[PDB]
DNA sequence: TTTTTTTTTTTTTTTTTTTTTTTTTTTTTTTTTTTTTTTTTTTTTTTTTTTTTTTTTTTTTTTTTTTTTTTTTTTTTTTTTTTTTTTTTTTTTTTTTTTTTTTTTTTTTTTTTTTTTTTTTTTTTTTTTTTTTTTTTTTTTTTTTTTTTTTTTTTTTTTTTTTTTTTTTTTTTTTTTTTTTTTTTTTTTTTTTTTTTTTTTTTTTTT
DNA sequence: AAAAAAAAAAAAAAAAAAAAAAAAAAAAAAAAAAAAAAAAAAAAAAAAAAAAAAAAAAAAAAAAAAAAAAAAAAAAAAAAAAAAAAAAAAAAAAAAAAAAAAAAAAAAAAAAAAAAAAAAAAAAAAAAAAAAAAAAAAAAAAAAAAAAAAAAAAAAAAAAAAAAAAAAAAAAAAAAAAAAAAAAAAAAAAAAAAAAAAAAAAAAAAA
């Protein structure tokens, strides 16, 4: 089907719950635009690293090691999937 | 040679037995060390003719670091790519921000 | 007595080609072999990474294909891929 | 107080703030836009999460206290250009 | 002619950006190099490479590190420098424990 | 001894970062901030040396210890 | 009279519980029972708040861990109700004793 | 000051939540008196390791460290308190 | 006269556990472990004192492997063994999966 | 070689740990298990062989091999 | 003969021998030598008296790893110090399960 | 060649002390020297990781003693500790 | 309950091999002086826990039924077991053969040591101004709370496709050899960049 | 506004040393054939996505209150900035020294391979009955949740005492050199114990 406008509708809310979890006290309503921005560019990069492992797989779903492969790949190091 | 049969000019022989040493696969297909000459070729020339362009721009014959650190610092994505290296001779590009000079 | 091994002809040639009336600085040059075998070898310890991931113990250009998509910046890499796929195609084709 | 009283209970516990539709449906939107016909993994959608707010907090107390280095406690995106800039990536 | 206050330090500052060279001479830095070292071992000699490498790099970071508490000030709406700049510096790189 | 780093070549390197008023505090402690940075590279660097099983240091340790940070340099043949 | 299935509050918390990482312990009653033994062993030992703390986690993922390992020895043993004997086997197989 | 039945302050409830915690479903009522044997036990363990460290530290006083201590010394390595 | 099972099983069970020596004979299991050796490394030489040390330390590994197994046989109502214990032990001792 | 132990072999091994009836399945699922604990083991061996630069690898490094496995046993040598 | 002057067996200056090239720390108190080859003495006297005694009455003359370790296995605390330390070829006692033996 | 360290006469005088006529077996006395090696590798890692636990770089009985409290077993702690206070002012007494 | 049938456990005699003393020595320790600074030692304090009480209510304990779980039996099937015969492959002694780690030591190459002068830097001192900080307004943005609903979350269902095992024939890459040809090093040149010097004009600062 | 003051760029001439190019050494890759094994192709299979739907309810969005905090401005202290000055050591090239590290050889271990002998491990067939487990029976126990209650918890506060920090000794441990032999390596002797053969007696299994 068709795919849009799913980015925006991340209630500023829950961004604001996040910005809690980072302890921030007072917040400019400024924030939450390029909030999406940063975290849009940083998935996609992953997604798309993804995607390129996924294609050399010949694989026409995805894989937690793949999805690990490229986190590790920018530098996410991170077990509790492997190592 | 195969450099030649494959039209490049990097050692298609010497690297293969650089790839043997390696140790990362027990065997590989020909035609790689052919692919990876080809693309060092292009990156080596791009930035080649970079460093040209720059020694046109101090007027200089030779090829100098200081070059390659300007040229690279004008491109933002050839920056990225060379992110947290740095260079002999390197130096840095002259970057002052607005509030700095007087009025 | 030390075999020591760097591209002076390559990088020369390559000189050549892009701006034939030019010299080089012995350091820039240094430089320039540091970064040849720093490219390869991260190139190839990623290749070596898909053969891992790929439960195969063999590495193709496909390989090296993949791979450099993945560490390039967008239009080199389209670019690369234009050069590594001719050169390959040439050479299979030639002998 | 309720900012604060949200400050540590948002700080309690290590549960997915976000909700599974909504990220969910960001993740086919950002895999759908580049290729086609694609099954997703529900284990990697986790991973996404978990990487997801990871790095957004990591961004979010380092900016804090960069804020607080400028000597106030309201944020200014400002701040986040400058954590980013200093973070080494573009 | 007394020279206003910020002329020599722009001065500088461009020809500097314009220099490429190194602003420590040598030998306080091998000998700080030669007394550092044998903390771990006594008897090493040392490569000319090595040592002036070792420089180099010591040059750059810190020159990154410089621009870094610049970035700091120009947050700071200051144009002085002072320690909690690079101590901010200092853990948003993070290569403070 | 470590003072060997003079304050004027402090407000030079300053003035290749562009910096603009200095105070004597960030002198000291960026002085200590650079020991830190020197004691890391040679430890490394040692480590690597008695890795090869030598009592002469060279480049090529020196180079491989700043890999192990990310901290590539060019210009010395590794 | 409402009467749930045996079990089915138990089941519940379970996920509540696994998907909790919250100290069961009531704080006081561990307080006091450091303060017990550490009286046990010697008197006049300032307790730590910190130390205390510590002592409480650690004593419930000690506490947890067994669980896990009793409880699927006991499926092993085709049974779920756990009695002490598949602790004992737990301790022993761990090699506790 | 000194204190008995101590080992009784883990209530029923609260034996049954670190159960729950450790995927136990069903539980006779003989557990809790092991669970609290073994708890008083081991715990006895890791407060004489506490009491030998603080005897050792110049010091009258037990401390977070030195429950680190205790537990690194039980094969319970961990982050979070110093080392 | 035949002999039904268990009774010479015993016997040779404690004759046995009263004897400690090699019961695997040592050039095929020397085999083995060459092979296995020669995986990863080439042109390697093999002193016999690292070969009987390996013997050795497969052979406890071993025995733990079979006693915990009969263990958890006892716990799960069997006397006759099948995988399921082994992977069971191993898990609990915190080797395996 | 993993049939150089058989299964007269593995009887013995059993009597030997007690063990009393034993399921076919059993037999090649310990060699697996046997397989996997003896490469980790040889895998160490050689790291630390020829980390020292040895052709062979020696017992005591088997030793240490095996001591960082908690798995200590006496009579090397050390 | 500074062990003579202790009152041991063990080498005190060999045993502070192995202690500073142990490289711990700089500086050593002198104590720590002579405890540490009394200590030793102790463990080596009392494992050795047991092995003794299991072997004379397993009449045999001399020590074998079969009385090491029936020593070692009958003590439980002496198990306790080899918990994850085991016995070269020592074996394992006779140690059947209940329900297997013959009825 | 080599001097390989080992303790054979002591472990051997221990054993005429302990069971005056006693026989011996090689791989028993390499048992021995295995296991002194074991002991001395134990003890002296809790005695320097409780000294700089304490802030003390000077390895002195105390942190010795106090680690051999935290390892061996009652009977055997309280027992060695007594002989090591034995020794000790044995040798002070001599020089 | 009684009787047979191995089968092990026990005692004598041979030998052999392992232990134990005795010889050699060299590699390790003791003693003594000398130094020296870490470790202790004493004081100050201060904070840091310990000590208690109130107020809120939260957690624990009790109880009843019902219900649902473990245990027990029996019956099945097959799951292992056991026996005798055949297969076999172990392992063991001496001989070949390799080969293979280690180690010395010439060379050789490469680092560390002195000198000096001298200059360009560092250091220092004295105005000062711009730079920082600090203080007041104020306003404005950022926030909480209520209600509404528009939203998410759960569980089935059915699909289906999409991965996943195995099997075969394929490529195809690996191995070893010969040959032949490549890359590196030295020497020489020249050809460039460097240094210095003069000229322009361009701003900063003063009038 | 306007003009002088360094300052710095532009041009030009000497100069020096670096780049590089020809030739030789050499070291290594192309080409060649044999083959042995990974992968491709494919067919089946079954595991998970996913599409959709109702049901439950919760998160959020808008509006209003409201409030504090950030930003702007004023103003003064001062401390780096910007002059002057004296001073010294970095260096750069030459001369000295000494030693870090390594190829060829060499002495010596250290494995590995084979003949083949015999010799007991392992294999297999083939009987066969016992145990693992399902079906079913008996049962008992613990879990759920409404009540009552114990006391944990949140929150303030008082004190004395552990020990942390500040100077300061001592003393304890280290460094080095002559004196001196000890703990290990070798030879040989001898006796502890397995080998072998068999006897006494006691579990195993049939009646």
């Amino acid at each position: 089907k068709v795919l849009r406008d799913n980015i925006q509708g991340i209630t500023k809310p829950a961004i604001r719950r996040l910005a809690r979890r980072g302890g921030v006290k007072r917040i400019s309503g400024l924030i939450y635009e390029e909030t999406r921005g940063v975290l849009k560019v940083f998935l996609e990069n992953v997604i798309r690293d993804a995607v390129t492992y996924t294609e050399h797989a010949k694989r026409k779903t995805v894989t937690a090691m793949d999805v690990v492969y490229a986190l590790k790949r920018q530098g996410r190091t991170l077990y509790g999937f492997g190592g | 040679t195969r450099s030649s049969r494959a039209g490049l000019q990097f050692p298609v022989g010497r690297v293969h037995r650089l790839l043997r040493k390696g140790n990362y696969a027990e065997r590989v297909g020909a035609g790689a060390p052919v692919y990876l000459a080809a693309v060092l070729e292009y990156l080596t020339a791009e930035i080649l003719e970079l460093a040209g362009n720059a020694a046109r721009d101090n007027k200089k014959t030779r090829i100098i670091p200081r070059h390659l650190q300007l040229a690279v610092r004008n491109d933002e994505e050839l920056n990225k790519l060379l992110g947290r290296v740095t260079i002999a001779q390197g130096g840095v590009l002259p970057n002052i921000q607005s509030v700095l000079l007087p009025k | 007595k030390t075999r020591k091994e760097s591209y002076a002809i390559y990088v020369y040639k390559v000189l050549k080609q892009v701006h034939p009336d030019t010299g080089i600085s012995s350091k820039a040059m240094s430089i320039m072999n540091s970064f040849v075998n720093d490219v390869f070898e991260r190139i190839a310890g990623e290749a070596s990474r898909l053969a891992h991931y790929n439960k195969r113990s063999t590495i193709t250009s496909r390989e090296i294909q993949t791979a450099v998509r993945l560490l390039l910046p967008g239009e080199l890499a389209k670019h690369a891929v234009s050069e590594g796929t001719k050169a390959v195609t040439k050479y299979t084709s030639a002998k | 107080t309720v900012a604060l009283r949200e400050i540590r209970r948002y700080q309690k516990s290590t549960e997915l703030l976000i909700r599974k539709l909504p990220f969910q449906r960001l993740v086919r939107e950002i895999a759908q836009d580049f290729k086609t016909d694609l099954r997703f993994q529900s284990s990697a959608v986790m991973a996404l999460q978990e990487a997801s707010e990871a790095y957004l907090v990591a961004l979010f107390e380092d900016t804090n206290l960069c804020a607080i280095h400028a000597k106030r406690v309201t944020i200014m995106p400002k701040d986040i250009q400058l954590a980013r800039r200093i973070r080494g990536e573009r």
